[PDB]
């Protein structure tokens, strides 16, 4: 009973068995059918020699025969089926199968072991295999199951356990998404995956659970996931020292996965599922402060609007199913043109089928994008914690309508109602949100109304009909809105949950990183000259159509909304950071104590600063990649699957003098507004006269500098 | 079931082949994905 | 920053300020099995995945893979 | 490959499960009557009440397992019977296979058993809902009402004969037998004092419809002397007779299956009845009426416009949905939800034997399970918090997290999320109604799924959320294992029944 | 009736296959063929997709 | 109310008799009499009230055996449907 002796005997037996296998294989090759003539020779000496020298083969065959006999008995017992092929007795069967050695003819122990070892070898995996089969599904399922199981098992996973588990899952998901983003956007790669036959929806119909990873899906998915990764990293610092941080983290993960499922939906049933899931998870995030009933009122407002949108979407899907006996998104997109000519007989009116379907879709899209009239819930949804607010308002909850329009664009291209309604409502919402945000005094409310304005601009861009411009606008707005939301969240946490900047002043020194990060993020968000966010508005005005009947109102509202960005950006930044100290004495004194002076001193989190920095860097890189893909001379974007060409790119490639000078009007309007917000004095100061003098110096120097640059050189 | 797309000629196919295009052909499931594969069952046992 | 900590009843199974000593092993035994489950789901679903042709490939209209209309 | 063995196994299982239940009930009753001079509980650990509870529970459960097996056998049998009829086209060949009865047990009431998918769905609902309700009524049965432990076994036997009979008179008698046990339960087991009047309202309101159905049955039997339920193919009712029969049948069965304005009794009984018996009532006892209406109206040929009946059903749905908001009582709110769902189900049966019946059956199953879930949640709230009123109950989630989670997931399921038989049934009904009358479909969907849904969600969310600062010395602990697993099983069924074979749906 | 619905489901699946295989360019050109005519010919009057009843005369049922 | 017997014989109740001790000397003329039973429940160490504390393999084995039986039964059913004693595995399988 020695382990060393057992191992040595096992190794010796392995070598003997391998040698016997090789010998039998060679002899079998030589004597395919005549091997028995020598193996089973009647000679006693030869029989004994063969048995002794092939004992490992014989014992292995005996064990295999016993195992096969027992397995066949078990199968017969369980299935009440047949016999062991034949009714051979136990003795006859075992003797025959043990004497038979042909089972080893193609078997080599070393080769088999090597195959088993190399089966798990990871060197083999290649990009080509990944390109053939998408690993995005494997990582998304990982993230989903991690979130679900973490929700269920909270006691097992403490604060740190939940954070680390979900961080690993989300990082893997984001890296895979990043890998496939390059292929889908430019290389014309898209996948249609099916998990199975989900449900039966008619007498003989059964819809499968399918996902569509296309350019339209990936544009939203990658943006949401990239924003969510850094929001997740930031939340652990924002909700620092809170009773319930795991709950908030898991709610954020749930909302992210719900939005990902919605955007990457293969059929209307999955789309509706994702729609309801984002609604429910947004409700939970808004109602996070469950103890308070004041929060429940805002949550219930959002819930009612979401249920109305669900009604509209469900009715539209029912109309589509009744018309075409199909719920597949691709099939519907490629079939809708045939049924365009059809009408539906309703109560007393014959409504055009496309018009009614597009009416319901646009209604639900407006409700979820917080357009004018249906936006009443968005200002009240700010009761959620800042990470949840950023995620919902950047690219997750308020872009659902934009995703719907982009995915079902072939439908709306043949919609008279869409043509009339999208530009008017978009421009009105843009103007309303911009002006209200400019006049707003609270940080979260300002960001919410700015989000409403940018959603209006997105609607107007879709009305223009350049899906590339819409996608660029969506990406820019989402990234920079999220970054600004994180910055204001740090500011609010420092200011002790007081979100109004009337009590904020001189925070530049107390939050140095937030000041500069907010400066960059706001100049990019509010379309300002010489910034990454100027081109989105420039392209929107390039593509704006002029055949509308309400074009005067549409254009005036668009101009006012576009200019409104400057006021809110300036007010937010200046009032928060560089205005006179208006906050309570405690806020400043508690942090100005000399004892706190240390290398570790900070009023924010190092992880939060790093998360914001990485978010800004990645947003810049991705926006540049999209700009190169679309706005470059060589068009390298993937197919959008739309046959409607707007001609808008003509005024981007070869603009005429008329349009070039027309854009200057808005440019100079913005310039005058900047001069007003900078040099305008509302309060007496020691620097009133010197401020007027500086304005005079700037005007005269600008004139002379222009003279020298243009003429004197 | 019957062909839906309009037909093309064998001469046109040969012209495309000379130009360097390839005929799309579905590929068999790899051993890892194939559910009737020794690799698949070794993975299951592991 | 956060709210002041207050006592939570022992009998009540709630998540207020819950931290687990064995969170490392808990995470280890909650991550890898989930990864294996997702791998199984992924390999099951890949059988029913569709991809368009590659860059140098064209679909022959008369090949079986090409779409076929219903024959009455 | 279908063989006669499967046919006979199906028939034998169906026939013998009934006798299994009957013998269990007979033995339990004999023990109960002959063990004590007076049939009341002896307040000690050695009472026969424990044995009777054990026998009832694990007779229902084992019969439910056998019913699963027999239902699967029936599905195979019906599918292969349809294949046998449809497949062969030769004129000389015809499927004429005759089966000989067993010599072990007799045919109850000398009737040959006939089973249908709707009947077996109804029987499965009976089993499951009866199991839940019996599990609920343990705290109510004490020392003088222990005789009502057999009420659910009696219900199961009545429903078994109801769904496994091809005789019109036996069908009607089984339908009418359900009144006595239910009335006795409400009268003697209900804690509240208003249950005394609620029971009388229930009896009178249901008996008016019972009399209407009795008049219809008398019209059918007196005119057609047949009772086989299939000889009606060879007899045609004139227009006047047919319209009278359909009106009587619809009104009579709508008295039981609540329709506007005949739901006053339902609201009263649900509010004032035992929390464990409300589950059984709403889940099952209102669907025997739907099954009977389906059978009668599909057997009779009707040449009348169903617009009036559709209008009645839609008015009931609208009325219940609009009233949902104004209820602070959770039990009454769930009762209004039951009225809404039952009216939708009844509307699903207004087009004769069209494909609407499939959606109606699926919606009946999902409503049974959903109503059981909702009434069980209300029962848990009332039993641990000694009130079922929104003003007195607030912040359930923060003291009983599992109960609050159950409420939230119940609301999500009630909303009709995809992946649930609730969503599937809504899809069936609305897809049909869109083509039948699109504007009516829009109005129905709008009302039910927005206004009624918001009214329903307001009270439940207000109860779940908030801050329970009142009566801190009397706060409960949490759900028990029994309650938690009942809730989990309801969720599991609502989710997984969507994978049931689509052949019958 | 189930068989006609199956025809509609099959043609819808073929349209999805065409959409995935063929790029948006020439997709409508290739669809304006047997496939589009069959899609229109399998509309609601001819196949009962999800309607409660397929309104058929006795002659249509016999056919 | 409950009428079951507390003192079961299937096993001995875990208990600790040292937490509470009964006074037996030094009484006063105003002090109440001590208590006779002072045993408290003692839980097994490493018992976690927040989970099921289930350490058996019976459920897992039952589920795995059910799944394996379902797999083999489906294999046999497919062979019967194809009219063969066993599955005829093809040389190549494609996506579908
Ligand atoms: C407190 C509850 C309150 C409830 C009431 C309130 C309800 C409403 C509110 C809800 C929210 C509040 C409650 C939640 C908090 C609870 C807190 C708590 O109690 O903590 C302790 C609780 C228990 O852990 P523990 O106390 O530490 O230890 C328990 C024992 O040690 C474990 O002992 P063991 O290791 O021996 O395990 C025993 C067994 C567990 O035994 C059971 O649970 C018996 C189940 C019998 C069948 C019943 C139907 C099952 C339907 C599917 C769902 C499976 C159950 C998972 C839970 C539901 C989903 C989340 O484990 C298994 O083997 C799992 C496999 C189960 C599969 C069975 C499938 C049957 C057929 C189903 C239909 C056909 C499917 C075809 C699929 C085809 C291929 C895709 O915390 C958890 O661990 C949570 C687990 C959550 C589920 C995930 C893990 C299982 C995954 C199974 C496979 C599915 C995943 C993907 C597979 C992909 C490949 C196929
Ligand atoms: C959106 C809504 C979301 C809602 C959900 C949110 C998430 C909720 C999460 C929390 C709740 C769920 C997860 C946790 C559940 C609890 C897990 C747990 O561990 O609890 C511990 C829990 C409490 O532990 P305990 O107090 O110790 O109680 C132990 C049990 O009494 C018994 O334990 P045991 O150790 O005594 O094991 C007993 C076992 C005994 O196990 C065994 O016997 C297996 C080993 C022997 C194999 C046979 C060998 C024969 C030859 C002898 C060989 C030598 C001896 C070998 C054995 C040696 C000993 C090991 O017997 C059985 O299990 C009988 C089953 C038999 C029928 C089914 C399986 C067979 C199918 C057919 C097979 C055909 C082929 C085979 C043929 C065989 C020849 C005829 O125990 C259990 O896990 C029991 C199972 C049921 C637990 C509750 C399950 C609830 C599931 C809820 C699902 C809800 C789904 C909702 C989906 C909604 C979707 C929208
Ligand atoms: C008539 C010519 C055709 C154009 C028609 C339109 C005329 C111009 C209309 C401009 C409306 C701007 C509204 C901004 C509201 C900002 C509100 C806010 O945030 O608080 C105040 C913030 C300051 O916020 P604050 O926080 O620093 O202090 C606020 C102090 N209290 C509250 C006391 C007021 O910004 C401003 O004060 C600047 C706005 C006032 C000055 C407006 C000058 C307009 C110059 C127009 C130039 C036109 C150029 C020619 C071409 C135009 C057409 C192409
Ligand atoms: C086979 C494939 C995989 C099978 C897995 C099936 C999973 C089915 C769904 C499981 C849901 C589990 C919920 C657990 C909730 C635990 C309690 C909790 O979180 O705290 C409650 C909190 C606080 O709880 P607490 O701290 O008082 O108590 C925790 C401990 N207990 C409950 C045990 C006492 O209360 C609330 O405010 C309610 C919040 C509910 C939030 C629910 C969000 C769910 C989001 C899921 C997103 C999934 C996306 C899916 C995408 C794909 C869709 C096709
Ligand atoms: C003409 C023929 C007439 C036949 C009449 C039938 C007479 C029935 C008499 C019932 C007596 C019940 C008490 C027996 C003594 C129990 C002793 C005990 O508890 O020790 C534990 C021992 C053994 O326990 P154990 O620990 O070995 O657990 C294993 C249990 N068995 C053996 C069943 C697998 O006795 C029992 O557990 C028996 C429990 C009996 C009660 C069962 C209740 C469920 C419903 C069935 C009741 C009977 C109705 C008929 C069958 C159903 C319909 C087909
Ligand atoms: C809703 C009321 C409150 C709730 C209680 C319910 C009570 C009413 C229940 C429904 C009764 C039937 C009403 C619809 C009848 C439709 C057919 C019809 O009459 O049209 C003329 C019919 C149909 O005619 P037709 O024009 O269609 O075709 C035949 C034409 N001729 C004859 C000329 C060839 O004509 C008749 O033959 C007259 C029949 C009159 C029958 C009226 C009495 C019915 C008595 C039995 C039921 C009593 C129930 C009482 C319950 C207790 C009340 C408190
Ligand atoms: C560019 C992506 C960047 C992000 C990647 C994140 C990680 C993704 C997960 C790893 C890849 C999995 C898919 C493999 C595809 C494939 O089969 O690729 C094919 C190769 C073999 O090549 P061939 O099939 O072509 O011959 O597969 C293998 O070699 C299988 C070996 C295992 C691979 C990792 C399995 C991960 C699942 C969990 C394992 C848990 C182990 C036990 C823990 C206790």
């Amino acid at each position: 009973f020695n382990s060393i002796l057992f191992l040595l005997f096992f190794i010796v037996n392995l070598y003997w068995f391998n040698s016997g296998l090789i010998f039998f294989n060679s002899v079998y090759k030589i004597h395919h059918d005549a091997w028995t003539l020598i193996f089973q020779t009647d000679s006693i000496l030869n029989k004994l020699k063969i048995y002794f020298f092939l004992l490992p083969l014989y014992i292995s065959s005996f064990i295999h025969s016993i195992s096969t006999w027992y397995y066949n008995y078990i199968l017969n017992f369980l299935l009440f089926s047949e016999n062991l092929n034949t009714n051979t007795n136990f003795v006859d069967y075992i003797t025959y199968n043990t004497l038979l050695l042909s089972k080893f003819e193609d078997f080599n122990l070393f080769v088999y072991i090597k195959t088993l070892l190399i089966t798990f070898d990871i060197r083999q995996i290649n990009l080509d295999f990944l390109n053939e089969y998408p690993i995005i599904l494997l990582t998304g399922l990982l993230f989903l199951f991690t979130t679900i199981f973490s929700l269920i098992c909270l006691s097992y996973l403490g604060l740190y356990g939940v954070f680390i588990l979900n961080l690993a899952s989300i990082l893997l998901f984001w890296l895979s998404m990043l890998y496939y983003f390059n292929l889908i956007v430019s290389e014309n790669y898209y996948y249609y995956i099916s998990l199975g036959k989900w449900m039966y929806l008619s007498n003989g119909f059964r819809v499968s659970f399918d996902l569509l990873i296309d350019l339209t899906s990936i544009s939203f998915s990658f943006l949401t996931l990239t924003i969510g990764v850094f929001v997740y990293i930031y939340t652990f610092s924002y909700f620092r020292y809170e009773p319930l941080v795991e709950r908030l983290i898991l709610f954020l993960n749930s909302f992210m996965i719900s939005m990902i499922l919605l955007v990457s939906s293969g059929n209307f049933i999955v789309l509706f599922l994702g729609w309801e899931l984002i609604g429910l998870t947004s409700f939970f995030l808004i109602n996070f402060w469950s103890t308070r009933v004041g929060t429940l009122k805002a949550a219930f407002k959002a819930f009612s609007f979401n249920k109305l949108s669900d009604l509209f979407l469900f009715f539209a899907i029912l109309i589509i199913f009744s018309t075409t006996y199909n719920l597949d998104i691709l099939s519907f997109n490629n079939q809708i043109y045939l049924y365009e000519s059809y009408n539906i007989d309703m109560f007393y009116w014959s409504i055009n089928l496309i018009e009614i379907i597009s009416f319901f879709f646009i209604s639900c899209a407006f409700i979820k994008s917080a357009q004018f009239g249906a936006h009443i819930w968005l200002p009240d949804s700010m009761e959620a914690p800042v990470p949840a607010s950023a995620l919902i308002h950047s690219a997750t909850l308020v872009s659902a309508g934009i995703y719907l329009l982009l995915r079902l664009s072939p439908l709306f291209e043949l919609s008279k109602y869409a043509y009339f309604i999208l530009p008017l409502i978009g421009s009105v919402t843009a103007f309303y949100g911009g002006l209200v945000s400019a006049f707003q005094s609270d940080t979260k409310k300002t960001l919410a109304y700015s989000t409403i304005s940018h959603c209006g601009f997105l609607m107007v861009s879709y009305s223009t009909g350049v899906l590339e411009f819409v996608i660029l606008y969506l990406y820019v707005h989402g990234f920079f809105k999220a970054a600004t939301f994180l910055c204001v969240g740090n500011v609010n946490r420092f200011n002790r949950n007081i979100q109004d900047f009337k009590r904020m002043g001189g925070f530049y020194k107390y939050l140095p990183f937030e000041c500069l990060a907010s400066f960059v993020c706001m100049i990019n968000l509010s379309g300002l000259p010489l910034t990454l966010g100027f081109y989105i508005k420039h392209l929107l005005f390039i593509g704006l159509v002029e055949s509308y009947t309400l074009y005067p109102l549409i254009f005036s509202s668009l101009i006012l909304g576009a200019i409104a960005g400057v006021f809110y950006s300036y007010r937010l930044f200046y009032s928060i950071f560089f205005d006179t100290k208006k906050g309570k004495k405690a806020i400043y004194l508690q942090a100005s104590r000399i004892i706190l002076n240390s290398k570790f001193y900070s009023n924010t989190s190092l992880a939060s600063n790093l998360s914001i920095t990485f978010l800004v860097l990645i947003s810049y890189t991705v926006i540049l990649y999209l700009y190169c893909t679309t706005l470059n001379n060589y068009y390298s974007l993937s197919d959008l699957k739309s046959i409607y060409i707007n001609n808008a790119y003509s005024y981007f490639y070869k603009p005429d003098y008329n349009f070039l000078n027309a854009v200057s009007i808005l440019n100079w309007f913005v310039i005058i507004l900047l001069i007003s917000v900078i040099y305008l004095n509302w309060r007496w100061s020691y620097y009133y006269t010197k401020s007027i003098d500086s304005l005079s110096k700037f005007i005269l120097f600008s004139f002379f500098f222009f003279i020298f640059s243009k003429y004197i050189l | 079931m019957q062909n839906a797309y309009p037909e093309i000629t064998d001469q046109h196919r040969e012209f495309l082949k000379k130009q360097g295009l390839k005929v799309y052909e579905p590929k068999p499931l790899p051993d890892q994905i194939n559910p009737f594969s020794k690799t698949y069952w070794i993975t299951n046992a592991f | 920053g956060g709210f002041q900590k207050y006592p939570i009843p022992r009998y009540l199974h709630v998540g207020q300020w819950i931290v687990n000593k064995n969170w490392k092993w808990n995470t280890f035994h909650m991550f890898f099995p989930t990864a294996i489950l997702c791998f199984m789901v992924w390999r099951n679903s890949m059988i029913s995945t569709a991809k368009p042709p590659n860059y140098g490939e064209y679909v022959d209209p008369q090949s079986p893979v090409a779409p076929k209309a219903i024959k009455y | 490959m279908f063989n006669l063995n499967t046919i006979y196994l199906s028939r034998i299982f169906i026939e013998f499960n009934f006798y299994f239940l009957f013998f269990l009930f007979l033995i339990s009753s004999i023990i109960f009557y002959f063990s004590k001079i007076i049939s009341i509980q002896n307040l000690n650990q050695n009472s026969v009440f424990n044995f009777l509870k054990l026998a009832n529970i694990f007779g229902i459960l084992i019969s439910f397992f056998i019913h699963i097996i027999s239902f699967w056998f029936y599905c195979i049998y019906s599918y292969n019977l349809s294949l046998n009829i449809f497949s062969d086209i030769n004129l000389y060949n015809s499927n004429s296979i005759e089966l000989l009865n067993n010599s072990l047990l007799p045919n109850y009431f000398k009737s040959n058993i006939t089973i249908d998918f709707f009947g077996l769905i109804l029987l499965t609902l009976a089993y499951i809902v009866g199991f839940v309700s019996i599990l609920a009524l343990d705290t109510r049965l004490y020392w003088k009402n222990i005789k009502y432990i057999f009420s659910f076994t009696i219900f199961l036997l009545i429903v078994y004969v109801y769904v496994t009979v091809s005789n019109i008179l036996l069908f009607f008698m089984c339908y009418e037998l359900l009144l006595i046990p239910s009335f006795l339960i409400v009268y003697f087991v209900s804690p509240s004092r208003r249950a005394i009047q609620a029971s009388l309202y229930f009896v009178i309101w249901t008996q008016l419809g019972s009399l209407l159905v009795l008049i219809a049955i008398s019209y059918i039997i007196s005119i057609t002397n047949t009772y086989e339920f299939n000889d009606l193919k060879y007899f045609n009712f004139t227009n006047s007779e047919s319209t009278i029969i359909i009106f009587l049948i619809f009104l009579g069965f709508g008295f039981k299956a609540p329709i506007w304005p005949f739901h006053y009794w339902l609201t009263k009984t649900h509010v004032e009845a035992p929390s464990g018996f409300s589950i059984y009532l709403s889940g099952f006892l209102v669907k025997t009426a739907l099954y009977g209406f389906y059978k009668f109206n599909t057997s009779i040929f009707i040449d009348i416009d169903s617009s009036i009946f559709i209008a009645i059903c839609i008015m009931g749905v609208v009325d219940s949905s609009l009233k949902m908001w104004g209820q602070t009582d959770l039990k009454k709110l769930v009762a209004y939800g039951t009225i809404q769902e039952m009216n939708i189900i009844y509307l699903a049966f207004c087009w004769g034997d069209s494909c609407a019946i499939l959606g109606g059956i699926l919606f009946s199953a999902t409503h049974a399970f959903l109503s059981a879930l909702m009434f069980f949640l209300v029962d848990c709230i009332y039993r641990r918090y000694h009130t079922r009123s929104l003003v007195e109950v607030n912040g359930i989630l923060h003291i009983t997290p599992n109960l609050g989670l159950s409420i939230l997931f119940m609301l999500v399921f009630f909303s009709g999320i995809p992946g649930t038989i609730k969503f599937i049934s809504e899809f069936y009904i609305f897809s049909g109604l869109l083509e039948a009358s699109p504007f009516i479909c829009f109005i129905l969907m709008l009302v039910a799924n927005v206004l009624g849904l918001i009214g329903f969600s307001k009270s439940w969310f207000n109860a779940t959320f908030g801050m329970p600062k009142k009566n801190t010395k009397y706060l409960p602990m949490d759900l028990s294992f029994k309650e938690s697993y009942i809730i989990l099983y309801c969720f599991f069924f609502l989710f997984i029944f969507s994978y049931f074979s689509s052949i019958f749906f | 009736e189930l068989f006609l619905n199956e025809y509609r489901k099959r043609i819808n699946n073929e349209v999805r296959r065409a959409a995935i295989l063929t790029p948006t360019s020439s997709l409508r050109e290739k669809m304006n063929h047997k496939i589009a005519d069959q899609i229109l010919d399998l509309s609601s009057p001819h196949v009962r997709g999800a309607h409660f009843q397929a309104v058929r005369s006795w002659t249509d049922a016999s056919k | 109310r409950q009428n079951f017997a507390k003192n079961i014989t299937t096993t001995d109740i875990p208990k600790d008799s040292h937490h509470f001790a009964a006074k037996r000397s030094g009484f006063t003329q105003t002090e109440q009499a001590p208590f006779a039973y002072n045993d408290v429940y003692q839980y097994p160490k490493d018992y976690k009230p927040w989970n099921y504390n289930y350490k058996g393999n019976g459920v897992l084995l039952a589920l795995f055996l059910g799944s394996a039986f379902s797999l083999v039964a489906y294999e046999r059913s497919y062979a019967s449907k194809t009219g063969r004693y066993q599955r005829k595995v093809q040389q190549n399988y494609y996506q579908i």
